[PDB]
């Protein structure tokens, strides 16, 4: 949800 | 270019002449006329520093979106997904070209010679006439010496 | 360089906030 | 630029005749023509200092969207998602070019010395005459010295 | 932007200069003529902050919209969804450039000295003659000195 | 801009003179001419704040589609879905520039002393002559002075 | 907008002698020429706010479309789906900009003293031609001073 | 580019000029008319060094993106996967010209010879009237010779 990152909703 | 670097010349030499003015304006009244001798060496930098900082804060991140999966059976299977904002700051600096690097002032006084008391005296004036800034490695020599 | 045109964009994005 | 650096010199040079004439303003009634000698130094930053500063506030979330599953059978398994919003502060700072970094004031006073009292009195009137900020690095010395 | 430099050091210095007439029309009635020595320094800032806020509240969210799945069999499955919406305030704050950071004001007066009732008298008049406001950090100064 | 700061100042100044006017005009009958002085600072912001605000009531949702399965067995499953309308405030406020952050008022009344009645009976009057609002952090100051 | 904050002034400063008039007007007849004083404060706030408000009615909800399936074997499912229609405000306010926020008015009449009935007397008269108005927070004293 | 070496000469010798004027100045007085010789030799370097440094902070990472999944059975998986913001610094820097990388200060002072302590404290003079620089790789010779 940020940016380079993870949490793919 | 040489044109600037002779200018810049200039500069330390005006740099120079107004400390020395001023030494005068301290110690004419102080020790009389001819009753005294200084010089003032001012080195000048004249790089062109230009600096960008990115700073982060690690230890307070504010959680944006999180993902907990924690089952059971035994089988103990934890995954996690956290996603984190920070504190971010960007400064941008851009330091003056010509900043005096290192002053030297050097002063002897005429004998008839003159006790530590004045000695220290005429220097802690000085200290303050010149702005001595011993961290910057300025050098400040006071004398007693005897004129010809 | 590319580091102080990205800053440049942050200030950018500063004054657009 | 080196004109430009000129006329910096020129405005560290205004600013202590500014301070030399408040000094004078303030000493010439209480101590009288010629019974003292001051001089001022100040050196002025001139960098170009810009930042931009994104807080946020880790402490206090609001979950905008949130899914939980939670079931059981032994087996219990866990997921969630969440996704928040934070306090999002963005200040862009741009400061002032030539700022006084360090002052320095000396005055000697001529001797009839002059006492302890009178001194810091002298002292105290100046810490205010001349803005004396110590946290700055500023240096205030005040000597009775012996005028020629 | 070297002019604009010189003219913040006019308002600064325009600034001192309003603030001792007002000294003045405070102390030359109570006091008199030659009675007194009045100097006062201000420091002004001249930055460029601009803010922008973004604040929630997480303690009242409402909910939009809610789905909830609760089966059972022994096996217990709770599924849940659920959206919120949240108060949002965004202030947008610009600061005026030139505000009195530190103000420093020093007054001496004659001796025949002066009763410590008096000087506390003196010193809480100048207080709210000049807005004294230690929070910023000013400093007043009242001394009874012996002119010359 | 840094004619707008000058003219803030005259701003400033202006407040000022009108404020001692109606101090004047206030105790000029009740004590009479000569006998008080008074001098008032005047601290005004002039920020460029601009809000804007989206409230929710949580407590009041009206629902405005349902549906609703619930089927038993033993087994018992609850699904649920639910759409939700909220009031919804949106508020766009703007303030004015130059605001009085805070007022200093200092006023000395010449002795032959005044009675601790009579100078909070004027302290009253002031209060109310010039507006005193604490809670802003004003500051009014009464006295007794002599005048010399 | 500078010489918009200047023309605020002249309002602010207006309103007050208008009410100061309306004062004398009351108060010339009851006590006399010369026999009291008063000034009047006003401040003006001069937002920009604007908003809009949409309200839901909860607790009335009108059916539009409706599903219900309920089959029994035991087995008993209950399907339902409702659509639904509320009553919906949508208000749109526009302050004014100008408002009156706080008021002070403070009186004071000349002795020879005054009883504590015609204080209150004048007072009452006072509420009503001035309009105070507690609530926002307004501030009307009456006092009983000497005249010199 | 061979006229710019020539000036680059004349620069050189402008500045040992300028360096023997400044030790006249300092030791006529002191010693007098004919009774000592000085010659100074000044090494300036004439390179164009520019420099970019992009410096980071190993210590102080923060974490942006995190991934942890940690499951057990015995069987002992941990997987981890991590994403760092770190601090960055870019400081371009662009060395002036002309920089005086070696002085070299000879003086000898005409016998009827002169005592240790008087060479020392001339010695001490000069170092600030020259602005002696050891860690440069300066020398400075003070001597004692016999004039024909």
């Amino acid at each position: 949800r940020t940016d380079g990152r993870h949490i793919p909703a | 270019a040489s044109a600037a670097r002779r200018k810049e010349q200039e500069l330390e030499r005006s740099q120079e002449q107004a400390l020395r003015e001023k030494i005068d304006s301290v110690l004419l009244p102080i020790l009389g006329y001819g009753n005294y001798t200084a010089q003032v060496d001012i080195q000048m930098d004249f790089s062109a520093v230009e600096q960008t900082r990115k700073r982060f804060d690690p230890n307070t991140p504010a959680t944006r979106s999180e993902y907990a999966l924690e089952d059971y059976n035994g089988s103990v299977r934890k995954e996690s997904t956290r996603n984190f904002e920070l504190d971010t700051t960007i400064s941008h600096e851009r330091k003056q070209t010509g900043t005096v690097a290192r002053q030297t002032v050097s002063v002897a006084i005429k004998d008839r010679p003159m006790s530590e008391s004045e000695i220290n005296a005429i220097r802690q004036v000085l200290i303050g006439t010149v702005g001595f800034d011993q961290g910057r490695g300025d050098l400040l020599n006071v004398l007693s010496v005897k004129f010809a | 360089v590319d580091g102080i045109q990205a800053e440049m964009r942050a200030m950018m994005v500063e004054a657009t906030n």
